[PDB]
């Protein structure tokens, strides 16, 4: 039982006893063990880095290396210390996520200017028969994830599911210029009345590249602390207004966050807002920006760094009075993907 | 007052001053000249909102019910009355809010109200929904009644839910004091003006109607909402407000 943690990337480490996650110091530590670590969390062949830093994050009960002992695994050299023997806990980063070219004037949800290219480099197009549907966000090279109301029945067999990335435009996404199938997790407890759980993983056979267009973006981390009216950007080329088709270019303008108490209240939506339901937009009149896409992300930037918050999910009308869109809830099991991706090797 | 003879000594000792102060003037440059006309504003003062008439201020009083000016030769009183024989008169200016059913308020024998926010609406204004539409809605179904003749109908949308199809919504809620799309409910929030009264007091929207009789549209006395007041007795004597202008 390991997992991160916050803004430094801090692992925490369950044990039986003390019934309570906690940190590990550094005392010893290698990327033998480090990046042999990235797979117990579902990353097999890749690591980014692992340094020493100063420790903030609120446990008086660490971890410490049996190294007396001799050759036995990780799991079982962990006993609790007081102190630590040189005060550097871990720091972590299991891949590349992260940094795109920060640039300036990306707005084309409704009244503003296209998407600059790599600068959005986690946003993918899902396709069935070459027409455009879905889209979602990148984590590894071989997963990706989208919303669960798109691989619903009857369509839930992995071999249509042909994902698309890379091009602003309709158009140049050709077969062989996009890398293609392979499972098809899902969040299995979705359903008709509630829509609690409508996220579902993606995988792909074939790894594709870091290389300009595409970038994976970071899934947080548990209980990273979010700001209750905190900007959000999300991006799709979905349509502007309702009984649309699609918009053309990439659009990625930019949202607020409504909290609970307003949407879950009586007037917006009388009290359908699970724990696995985020709310987003602004609860005004027409000033809401849609750009319907059903998986198009929700992107915060805390921590100087992109950070993926929601997927989204269903809505009312359009963008319009007192309506504004349920986004699906992506810091509630970021353990249940870490315990769906741990086993696929 | 125009086109007539006064002086200042007969009048500030008549009327039992507390304060005289005045602004772009001076004090004896009144008993000399010759002006063109003076416009005595008067009005009684709620006690615990008696600082919001300081020359110049934010407030209520200078906000919403009478803006003191600050560029002419004003001069400002502030004055007392026995209250043997005083009748404060407590009625309501607005045209839209008289139309709809304002009757009174029920305060004391010696309570002035004044007013927090004043709304204006425009001339087809009905803050009744509509009850042709209103039957087939089943969730959060309000009380309508049936306009007068040109006023149009309050927008009540009956859209669909996740489930329910037919689920009313309307625009103004819950209060529009605190409307959540203020973009959008028609009685806009205006501040007062340069001698302009407070246009209306604020409806709620939900306590403007019945069920079977949709009659003409009228509204119910909870719904008037946005005053409160004080009582003016204060060293048992009515104190009261009074501007001068000095124009010409
Ligand atoms: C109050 O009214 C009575 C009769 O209406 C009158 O005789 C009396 O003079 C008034 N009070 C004062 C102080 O003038
Ligand atoms: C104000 O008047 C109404 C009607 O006369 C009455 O119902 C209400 O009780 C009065 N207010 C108080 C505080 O008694």
């Amino acid at each position: 039982c390991v997992r991160l943690y916050g803004p430094n990337f801090i692992l925490q480490v369950y044990s039986s006893q003390r019934k309570s996650w906690h940190p590990v110091c550094q005392d010893d530590w290698n990327e033998n063990y480090g990046r042999a670590a990235c797979r117990d969390m579902g990353y097999k062949n890749n690591f980014y880095s692992s340094q020493g830093i100063v420790d903030d994050s609120g446990s008086t009960s660490f971890m410490k290396l049996n190294t007396s002992a001799g050759n036995v695994d990780i799991y079982k050299k962990l006993y609790h210390s007081d102190a630590c023997s040189s005060k550097a806990v871990v720091s972590l980063r299991c891949i590349a996520c992260g940094v795109n070219l920060n640039s300036s004037r990306q707005s084309q949800i409704v009244g503003g200017e296209s998407a600059l290219p790599g600068a959005w480099p986690w946003q993918v197009s899902l396709h069935v028969q070459n027409v455009h549907v879905c889209g979602g966000s990148i984590i590894t090279p071989e997963w990706i994830v989208t919303a669960a109301h798109c691989v619903e029945k009857p369509l839930n067999n992995p071999w249509h599911w042909t994902a698309f990335a890379g091009i602003l435009r309709q158009s140049f996404m050709f077969y062989g210029a996009g890398y293609q199938v392979e499972k098809v997790i899902s969040h299995p407890n979705y359903d008709s009345k509630t829509k609690n759980n409508d996220i579902a993983l993606m995988k792909l056979q074939k790894p594709l590249t870091f290389n300009d267009l595409v970038k994976p973006v970071c899934l947080p981390n548990p209980g990273m602390m979010l700001q209750p009216e905190q900007l959000c950007w999300i991006s799709g080329w979905g349509a502007t207004e309702e009984k649309g088709k699609t918009s053309e270019v990439l659009n990625a303008a930019k949202v607020l966050l409504i909290e609970t108490q307003r949407c879950n209240s009586r007037y917006v939506y009388d009290n359908l807002i699970t724990p696995a339901m985020i709310c987003a937009g602004f609860l005004q009149g027409n000033v809401d920006s849609c750009q319907g896409d059903s998986g198009g992300p929700l992107v915060t930037s805390k921590n100087n760094i992109w950070w993926l918050i929601g997927d989204t999910s269903w809505g009312s009308g359009c963008a319009k009075a007192y309506r504004p869109g349920v986004y699906g809830n992506v810091m509630v099991f970021t353990d249940w993907i870490y315990r769906q991706m741990r086993a696929d090797g | 007052f125009s086109n007539c003879n006064f002086n200042l000594s007969t009048l500030l000792r008549l009327v039992h001053v507390d304060s005289f102060s005045c602004n772009n003037l001076d004090k004896s440059k009144i008993f000399g000249s010759c002006f063109n006309s003076i416009t005595v504003d008067k009005f009684a003062i709620p006690n615990r909102r008696r600082d919001d008439l300081q020359l110049g201020s934010s407030g209520f009083l200078q906000s919403s019910n009478y803006k003191i000016d600050i560029s002419s030769s004003s001069c400002q009183l502030y004055y007392s009355l026995p209250l043997v024989n005083v009748t404060i008169n407590n009625f309501n200016p607005s045209s839209w809010n008289r139309r709809y059913g304002f009757g009174s308020f029920n305060v004391s024998s010696y309570d002035v109200v004044y007013s927090d926010h004043c709304f204006s609406v425009n001339s087809d204004f009905c803050p009744c929904a509509d009850p042709s539409v209103v039957n087939s809605c089943v969730k959060s179904k309000p009380l309508s009644a049936i306009c007068p003749a040109g006023t149009k109908y309050r927008h009540c949308d009956l859209d669909t839910t996740l489930y329910v199809n037919n689920w009313c919504r309307c625009s103004c809620l819950p209060d529009p004091i605190s409307t959540y799309s203020p973009n959008t409910c028609p009685q806009k929030k205006v501040v007062v003006g340069i001698g302009e009264h407070c246009p209306g007091l604020g409806i709620n929207e939900e306590k403007c109607g019945t069920q079977l009789n949709h009659s003409s549209c009228s509204c119910s006395p909870d719904a008037f909402l946005g005053w409160s007041f004080d009582s003016c007795i204060s060293n048992n004597r009515c104190n009261i407000f009074s501007n001068f202008i000095f124009n010409g």
